């Protein structure tokens, strides 16, 4: 009768996969910082 | 959780991750204790009628060992069927 | 089914634009910057430490803990000698030698456990008819001396009047199911 | 002293043990406890003894109350019961 | 080729055993008698060989009794009276064998409790 | 009878083994006694490696003697390719342990069985 | 009583319950030792902090010793000690009279009062240890003191067996590391440059093992036994040969033992265990007494064990890396002295 | 009641069959157990063939050693049953070929055949005392350094006859006869009725 | 060449390896592993103790994955008995064994970086970890050492909460496995300390007898959860995650996607798990319900004889192999008619894997034995015995 | 043409068909020394045409794989001459020879 089981219809879904965000700034814009800096530093 | 949402948007950037979805802390989510009473089932076997053991005891019908080759034209034969190549799975094949 | 982990489809050809990336990527250490901001993330969240003292880690009633000799309500000790405590206790811990008592009832003389020799797997819970050996649900019995582990039936009995309203609260909560 | 008598003669050594430190022992004695509950009249020649609480009991076992002079004793809890 | 040995395979220097457990144990090869309080004969049929018993002292702290002798509770099981024998003139130890006592026949028929004079 | 030969097809070629494994040990006792730092004397020990060489002196089969030196090259190489620290090597010269009486009168006043 | 079963090892029984007041000491661990090898039951009484006493308890078995607070001042504490054991051993002693005991206290006064309670008790024989030529007149306090007690106990304790032991020659004694110890100093003084004060030591453990066949042993009562040695010497080989074992250079330099007996005074001065006495300097330059009186050693059962042979384990901890792997072989022994 | 399928009892009963007839200078014994589980048995000396002939057989090919161990019946003379389990890969079946040996009488060793075997022949030469020719570097692996009796050996006490404690005299850890406070309870557990004509 | 010896109490040493390092200058030319710090004499005891009472032993051999080495032991004695476990317990045994390799896989993983010197990702997953003992606890009555996997069927049922609580746990998990994903996956300095480190060849990790995720990390294809599907593993869909080239680096890939995998076999277990019993009806293998026992006759005499005798199994033997988390964990139980058995012979993943340190490490700094010996996942309670 | 086996150490062999037809050939040729009725001789011989057939059959190295099995060709080309050796190794060993020597009886008696 009262046993533990799965809910009626399932559980819901779980993830599984990497979920790794490639976020980040496009190396050319960033060689730009860099290079700005020095290039003001220097002036 | 009871992380000042500034606080909460610096975790979720830093990590860059909604770690508040998913937070490892559990709160008032994880199963109550004293779970209400229960009431376990019978399984089969309990029958008072037609369940002679005779017929469900598979412990000692078991036999000794068939013997092929004692020491007291003809196709070749494997081990068994050569195995089946695994298929690169679907939702990720790589990675 | 099957799933390559690091296995490069193709071989893409460097683009300049590509090129630059990746330069760039061991130039500035672009990922090493990705791993601290992870850790600075979480030094943001919650320590999920309790104080040990003042907060318990949770333990629900199957937990095996510290053993004891049970009595029934009338006062008079539930184990009955039968001995198979004894018989099924992997680590041949629990020692019984028994004798009738001037009641003519049946009774144990000695009940010991040693708990050092105890590996606490539970079992003896388990095979008692009379249920008089429980698993009792404390754990912190750490003990300066080591003859002071080894528990004779005035420790267990004692441990067992001691915790009995709690042993009988888990019982009452795990019996259905076994 | 114990449930058993046990008490280490007034020579031996193991009583070096309890120097310094107290014999374990319990005033409760079942001996004593199963005595104070009363012999339960019951009215039936055969009752049965399942242990209270059922299955957080003991083994369930019928006693025979019909000796009129004695009364049956549960082998397990101890109770008593008469006709 | 194989090479002659008249020698009873001892191998009493091989096995690891310490010198007085080879020299002062006396085994007995037997086969194990029926309890009486059961009546089955199922471990009445494999003969076994057993050191003889020695000290099993109290223990002052617990009163568990406690034996010095190791080779005490190891009964090794032999399925024939010549095997047994084997092992213990290899490994050293000296034997007393005691032959196999199996009920004798007896006759029995429902009829005769019912006899005109018995 | 009939046996296959392990290493030595005879006593006599079995015996050659065991004269090269004494010299063995001879000459590693002096090492071990400093290697080790052990508080023996290399006569001493010397003395001990006869003792067990003889130990086994009564073994007549070829077979048996064979396995005797594998055994014993084992233990010498675990005592020169150190592997076996002082423990284990004092353990041979037993000297912890209270020596027993074999006089029968001496047994009969302290132990039930002898 | 308890009858002996066992097989001789740990976890078997000798029947020997025995309170051993001064146990923490250097001889007392060996006692112990042994006591709790053959299985004896072992009362530890203990004055110091549980902390320094663990060294015991992995020596003899489980419920096989007891560790009981014990204070010499407090006269009830050696009564419980003594109530359940019949064979009571007195080790008590010190070299360095400390501010709250005098050598009277550590040699003759509480010796005393132990035994005293023994008999009270009906402990069966008591045995109590004195060093080796200790005259009621000897120049030493200690070794007077130490007379004076060895008399008094036995009128408190009749047929109290008396073992008196020469100083004793073991790993962690002074005898042999004291001198070793010199090395700090650059050079070593010796009174009359180490001459005529032979010196016969003996290894702990045959004093040990002979303590402890005194306990099992009916032939010793009364008996004032002498745990010697295997070989006699002059100190002058002595402490150049543990300065050999050591491989530290051998100064020997007479001084005046009347300057000396100050020196002894300065670090006799020192708050934490003076390393010198006045006493100790008289008694080491105290020539050791000759061998007619009830053998100890050998006598009670053990053959005495030369100085020579273990020498090597006590001395190694002060050698160098240098001559650490060097061995017993290697070095020259010393030359007795019948003398 | 476990299912039991006979498409194996059938496919491994015929591998049996084929090894039997390509290696018959050794195979004594061939049997499937009701597990459908294979079991050649081979003389001794076909230890290096009949694992040679399975790791390098188009239609058996046997490339890993699950398992090398020594059961020892006593009562049989050659005391120990050398057991090799092996798994093919590519087949997915495994197959047990075992062989006997005794005390002093030594078997090849494999090693060559596969090097899993390396450790495991060391194993079993440290328990059983089976020894392997040919091995590269035969030496006790599990027991203790000074060990002497080799424990798997039904005839070994369990709790052997050497156990160590610290002596204070000595400085140092110390073999003596063993001697224990509570002696293992042999529990005699054998009932005296049968349960089947098995 | 400067011989060293990996002492136990280093903590690379797993508490007990003495590995006798050959140092040819800082680059070590050989290893000779010794073990046997930590054999115990498992199957010498098991033969002197009845079937269920040799369980417990099963659980400390390899301790990291108790209730998978339980299953080994289960299978075996059950197919020695011809009894197979009831529906709902064979989804339980799968549920609890994939718990269990996410639990190896976090000690694996974690430890693995504690000895490169990454401190980090153990804490976070340990954390995790306790999250999961818990459910071990809950179920059995001990964080690990459960003793639940029954020889027949398992032993008591879920309480009425844990799958709810197991469905929490699996569904925020994959989060902090991708959050070490991102601290110990990428970082120059993990590539270069994993990357082209003990390369074992294909055919080699066959010849040595590897069979793991060192078999699977070269590229050969072998999971025993497929191949050879052992209780339900058939009406589970997971992918192999079979890595490529073989280098410390592609195995650890391999152990992080079989811990996203496991979760994958999990979510199906909770979604599909039967109605039913926990243990196999037969009073003669699986002891009789308490309730029973304490009311009918022919219970308590099963009861009785199977707690004080045992199961008493036909005679036979036989070789049972699960893909435990470590690799293909193995019993060759011998059995006489007797209820104790004769031999119990436990394949460990790890007397194989301990053996290729040698030709694995060839060529290799000090440092990299480290990383060797991390890569096999090994634990000397399944090495020694 | 593929850039390489899932097998870490095996490379790819160019020529594969050759490569198979080399070593099959050769063993068919080694076997022709076995005893004519020896039964290695005539099961491997059996194996191996079969094989070769195949491999002379198939142009497409892909199908080749799909009908011999053998997942990659390489593996097959391992496979192959691991045979050629074990042949050459079993002609030295004569296993097609009677049992060496009977079991010792009860040898093989489990129920013990
Ligand atoms: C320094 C300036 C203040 C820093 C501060 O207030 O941080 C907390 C505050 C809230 O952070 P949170 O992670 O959401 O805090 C957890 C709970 O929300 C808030 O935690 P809670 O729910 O426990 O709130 C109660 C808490 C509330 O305490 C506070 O929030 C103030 C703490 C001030 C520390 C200084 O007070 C306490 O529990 C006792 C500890 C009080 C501070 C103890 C340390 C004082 C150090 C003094 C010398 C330095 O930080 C911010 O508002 C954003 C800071 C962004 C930094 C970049
Ligand atoms: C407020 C606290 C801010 C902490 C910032 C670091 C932790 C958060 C990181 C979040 C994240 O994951 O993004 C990283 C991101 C993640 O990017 P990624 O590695 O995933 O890839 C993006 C870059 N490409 C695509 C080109 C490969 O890393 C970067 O964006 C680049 C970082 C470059 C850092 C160069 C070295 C440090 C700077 C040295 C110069 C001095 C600067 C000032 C020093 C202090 C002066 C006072
Ligand atoms: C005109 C100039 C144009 C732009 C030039 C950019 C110059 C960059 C200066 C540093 C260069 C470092 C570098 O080139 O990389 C070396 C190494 C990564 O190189 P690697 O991947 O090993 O390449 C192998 C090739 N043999 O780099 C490393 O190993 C880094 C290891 C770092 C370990 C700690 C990292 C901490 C990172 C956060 C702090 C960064 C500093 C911020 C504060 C600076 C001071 C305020
Ligand atoms: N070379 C030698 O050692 C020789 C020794 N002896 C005799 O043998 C006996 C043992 O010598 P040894 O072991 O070296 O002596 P130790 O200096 O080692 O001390 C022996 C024990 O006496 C205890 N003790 C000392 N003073 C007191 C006190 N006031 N109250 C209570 N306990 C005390 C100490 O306990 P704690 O440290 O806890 O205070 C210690 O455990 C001595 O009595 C000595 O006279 C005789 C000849 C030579
Ligand atoms: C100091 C450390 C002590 C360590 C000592 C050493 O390592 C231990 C060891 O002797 S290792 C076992 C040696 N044991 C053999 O090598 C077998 C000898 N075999 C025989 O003795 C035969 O009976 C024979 C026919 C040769 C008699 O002939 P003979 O009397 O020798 O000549
Ligand atoms: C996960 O593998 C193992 C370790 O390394 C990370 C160990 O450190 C240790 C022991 C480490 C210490 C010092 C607690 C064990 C037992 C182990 O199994
Ligand atoms: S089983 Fe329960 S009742 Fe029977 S003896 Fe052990 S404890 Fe006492
Ligand atoms: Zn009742």
């Amino acid at each position: 009768v009262k046993q533990d089981m799965p809910p009626p219809g399932g559980y819901g879904p779980i993830d599984y996969k990497r979920n790794l965000p490639r976020r980040g700034l496009s190396g050319y814009s960033m060689f730009a910082v860099g290079i700005g800096a020095l290039i003001f530093g220097y002036w | 959780a009871s992380a000042t949402r500034v606080i909460q948007k610096l975790r979720n950037w830093a990590s860059g991750q909604d770690l508040q979805a998913k937070l490892q802390l559990r709160y008032q989510e994880i199963a109550k204790r004293t779970q209400p009473p229960p009431k376990l089932p019978v399984g089969p076997s309990h029958k008072l009628s037609n369940n002679y053991y005779c017929t469900r005891d598979g412990r000692r019908e078991v036999v000794p060992p068939s013997i092929i080759m004692s020491s007291q034209e003809k196709k070749a034969v494997t081990p068994a069927p050569p195995m089946k190549r695994w298929e690169l799975s679907k939702d990720q094949p790589y990675l | 089914t099957y799933k390559y982990v690091n296995k490069k489809e193709q071989e893409s050809e460097v683009d300049m634009k590509s090129a630059t990336d990746n330069a760039a990527r061991i130039l500035m250490w672009t990922e090493l910057i990705r791993g601290l901001g992870m850790t600075l993330s979480y030094l943001f969240r919650e320590p999920a430490t309790i104080n040990y003292p003042f907060e318990k880690g949770p333990l629900s009633p199957r937990f095996r803990g510290e053993h004891a000799l049970r009595r029934y309500p009338s006062g008079e000790e539930r184990c009955i000698a039968c001995k198979l405590c004894e018989a099924i206790c992997p680590a041949q811990a629990i020692t019984i030698e028994a004798e009738p008592r001037a009641d003519g009832s049946r009774r144990t003389t000695r009940y010991d456990i040693d708990m050092t020799k105890c590996i606490y797997c539970g079992f003896c819970q388990e095979a008692c008819p009379v249920d008089a050996i429980v698993e009792g649900p404390n754990f912190e019995f750490s003990t300066e001396t080591h003859e002071e582990l080894l528990y004779n039936k005035e420790k267990l009995l004692n441990n067992g009047d001691k915790w009995e309203a709690e042993i009988a609260a888990n019982i009452q909560a795990d019996y259905l199911y076994r | 002293i114990t449930h058993t008598g046990q008490v280490y003669d007034e020579k031996d050594y193991r009583r070096v043990r309890f120097v310094d430190r107290q014999k374990e022992v319990n005033e409760n004695f079942a001996i004593d406890l199963i005595a104070q509950q009363p012999v339960n009249e019951v009215e039936h020649r055969i009752i049965a003894c399942d242990g209270g609480g059922g299955a957080l009991g003991h083994p369930k076992v019928y006693i025979n109350l019909d000796k009129e002079t004695k009364t049956g004793t549960c082998g397990y809890c101890g109770l008593q019961f008469k006709q | 080729q194989l090479i002659t040995v008249d020698e009873k395979l001892d191998i009493t220097t091989l096995t690891g055993v310490p010198e007085e457990h080879i020299k002062t144990r006396k085994v007995r090869i037997f086969v194990p008698a029926r309890n009486n309080m059961q009546s089955g004969v199922n471990n009445t049929k494999k003969w076994k060989m057993e050191f003889d018993t020695r000290e099993r002292w109290e223990n002052p702290l617990m009163g568990w009794a406690s034996t010095a002798d190791p080779l005490s509770n190891m009964v090794l099981t032999f399925s024939a009276k010549e095997d047994a024998i084997a092992f213990a003139e290899k490994n050293g130890w000296s034997y007393d064998v005691e032959e196999k006592k199996v009920p004798k026949p007896k006759s029995k028929s429902y009829g005769a409790n019912f006899s005109w004079n018995k | 009878t009939s046996v296959k030969p392990i290493f030595s097809r005879d006593l006599n070629e079995a015996k050659r083994r065991v004269r090269e494994l004494y010299r063995a040990w001879y000459r590693e006792v002096p090492n071990t006694v400093h290697l080790m730092q052990l508080d023996i004397t290399v006569k001493q020990g010397r003395d001990k490696v006869r003792e067990m060489f003889m130990k086994n002196a009564h073994v007549t089969d070829p077979r048996v003697v064979d396995l005797l030196v594998i055994k014993g090259k084992m233990e010498l190489q675990e005592t020169i390719k150190v592997w076996k620290q002082r423990t284990h090597v004092m353990r041979f010269f037993h000297e912890t342990e209270t020596p027993r009486p074999k006089d029968f009168l001496s047994k009969f006043y302290m132990g039930h069985d002898p | 009583a308890v009858i002996p079963h066992g097989k001789g090892g740990r976890s078997s029984v000798s029947g020997v319950v025995a309170t051993v007041f001064g146990a923490t000491g250097f001889l007392g661990r060996y006692v112990v030792n042994h006591l709790g090898r053959m299985g004896s039951q072992v009362i530890i009484p203990y004055r110091c902090d549980v902390y320094d006493i663990m060294h015991l308890r992995l020596m003899g078995d489980l419920g096989q010793l007891t560790f009981l607070e014990w204070d010499a001042r407090d006269k009830d504490s050696i009564r419980k000690a003594v109530q359940h054991s019949n064979v009571v051993i007195n080790l008590i002693g010190r070299e360095w009279e400390t501010r709250n005991f005098d050598f009277e206290d550590v040699f003759v006064n509480i010796p005393r009062a132990i035994a005293q309670a023994s008999k009270e008790a009906g402990v069966e024989r008591f045995i109590h240890v004195s060093h080796l030529n200790a005259s009621m007149k000897s120049s030493s306090k200690s070794l007077r003191s130490k007379a004076v007690g060895e008399k008094e106990v036995r009128s408190v304790f009749p047929e109290a067996i008396i073992i008196r032991p020469s100083d004793i020659f073991g790993r962690e004694d002074r005898f042999l590391n004291h001198f070793a110890n010199y090395r700090w100093f650059l050079a070593v003084p010796l009174v009359s440059l180490g001459f005529k004060t032979v010196k016969q030591p003996v290894y702990v453990a045959d004093v040990s093992k002979g303590i402890v066949n005194a306990t099992k042993d009916p032939d010793a009562v009364g008996k004032t036994f002498a745990f010697t040695g295997p070989n006699r010497y002059l100190l002058f080989h002595l402490v150049k040969y543990i300065f050999g074992m050591t491989h530290r250079t051998f100064i020997p330099y007479p001084l005046p033992l009347f300057v000396y007996s100050w020196i002894g005074k300065l670090f006799g001065l020192s708050p934490f265990e003076p390393w010198t006495t006045k006493d100790k300097v008289e008694r080491i330059h105290i020539s050791d007494v000759m061998p007619t009186d009830l053998p100890g050693l050998e006598d009670l059962g053990v053959q005495p064990t030369p100085l020579e042979l273990k020498s090597i384990e006590v001395l190694r901890r002060h050698r160098t890396y240098r001559w650490l792997s060097s061995e017993i072989e290697e070095t020259k022994p010393a030359k007795t002295v019948n003398y | 009641v476990r299912p039991r399928s006979d498409v194996t009892h059938k496919q491994l009963s015929a591998f049996g069959e084929y090894v039997a007839e390509i290696l018959p200078k050794y195979v004594q014994q061939v049997q499937v157990s009701c597990l459908d589980e294979l079991e050649i048995c081979i003389h001794p000396d076909g230890v290096i063939p009949t694992l040679t002939f399975l790791r390098d057989h188009t239609n058996a090919q046997f490339k890993s050693l699950a398992d090398l161990t020594a059961v020892d019946v006593p009562t049989r003379q050659n005391r120990f049953e050398i057991v090799y389990n092996l798994l093919s890969l590519r087949f997915n079946s495994r197959i047990r070929v075992k062989t006997y040996a005794d005390e002093l009488t030594p078997i090849d060793s494999i090693v060559s055949v596969h090097i899993a075997a390396n450790w495991y022949e060391r194993e079993v030469w440290d328990m059983f005392g089976v020894f392997f020719f040919n091995h590269p570097d035969l030496r006790r692996i599990l027991t203790d350094y000074g060990f002497e009796g080799h424990p798997f050996r039904k005839d070994f006490p369990l709790t052997g006859y050497v156990e160590l404690r610290y002596d204070d005299e000595v400085k140092r850890v110390v073999a003596e006869p063993v001697e224990l406070a509570q002696e293992f309870r042999k529990f005699d557990l054998n009932s005296p009725w049968e349960a089947f004509p098995a | 060449n400067m011989t060293l010896n990996f002492g136990p109490q280093h903590p690379a040493a797993h508490g007990v390896l003495r590995l006798v390092l050959e140092l040819s200058g800082e680059m070590v030319r050989k290893c000779d592993p010794h073990i046997g710090l930590l054999h115990r004499g498992t199957e010498k005891l098991i033969e002197y103790k009845t079937y269920l009472q040799a369980l417990p032993y099963f659980d400390r051999l390899d301790y990291v994955s108790m209730m998978c080495n339980e299953q080994a032991y289960s299978i075996a004695v059950e197919k020695l008995l011809n009894i197979q476990p009831p529906p709902r317990a064979q989804w339980i045994r799968v549920l609890f064994g994939e718990i269990t390799r996410i639990l190896n896989h976090i000690m694996a993983v974690t430890t693995h970086a504690l000895d490169i010197g990454a401190m980090t990702p153990f804490f976070w997953m340990f954390e995790e970890r306790e999250k999961m003992f818990e459910f071990y606890e809950r179920v059995s009555g001990a964080r690990m050492h459960a003793a639940y996997i029954r020889p027949g069927g398992v032993h008591q049922d879920l309480p009425l909460g844990l799958l709810d609580d197991i469905y929490e746990f699996s569904k925020n998990f994959s989060l902090r496995i991708d959050e070490v994903e991102e601290m110990l996956t990428n970082n120059r300095i993990w590539r270069n300390r994993t990357v082209d480190i003990g390369v074992v060849t294909a055919e080699d990790a066959l010849n040595y007898g590897f069979s793991g995720v060192m078999l699977r990390g070269s590229g050969i294809q072998w999971d025993l959860r497929k191949t050879q599907p052992y209780d339900v593993y058939d009406q589970v869909e997971f992918d192999v995650p079979i890595g490529s080239r073989g280098d410390c680096y592609d195995r650890y890939l391999c152990r992080v996607e079989e811990m996203r995998q496991s979760l994958r076999i999990i979510e199906q277990c909770l979604n599909k798990m039967p109605p039913g019993e926990i243990k196999v009806d037969d009073a003669k293998v699986s002891p009789p319900k308490r309730a029973e026992m304490k009311t009918s006759m022919e219970s308590l005499i099963h009861h009785f004889k199977l707690y004080t005798e045992g199961y008493q199994v036909p005679p036979g033997a036989t070789y049972t192999a699960i893909e435990a988390p470590k690799g293909e964990f193995g019993v060759y139980l011998v059995s006489d008619g007797s209820s104790r058995p004769y031999r119990c012979k436990i394949k460990a993943p790890g007397f194989a894997h301990l053996a290729g340190l040698d030709k694995m490490s060839k060529g290799h700094m000090l440092a990299d034995v480290v990383a060797i010996i991390g890569t096999q996942d090994i634990v000397f309670g399944e090495i020694d015995r | 043409l593929k850039k390489t086996t899932g097998l870490v150490g095996l490379a790819v062999c160019d020529t594969p068909h050759e490569r198979l037809t080399i070593l099959y050939t050769k063993t068919l040729d080694i076997l022709k020394h076995f005893p004519k009725h020896a039964a290695y001789r005539k099961y491997t011989e059996q194996i191996t045409n079969e094989k070769l057939d195949m491999v002379k059959a198939e142009p497409d190295v892909k199908k080749l794989e799909a009908l011999l099995q053998g997942g990659e060709v390489e593996e097959v080309i391992l496979q192959a001459e691991k045979e050629l050796s074990l042949a050459r190794k079993m002609l030295k060993w004569k296993p097609w020879e009677p049992l060496v020597e009977e079991p010792p009886a009860n040898q093989w008696k489990w129920p013990i």
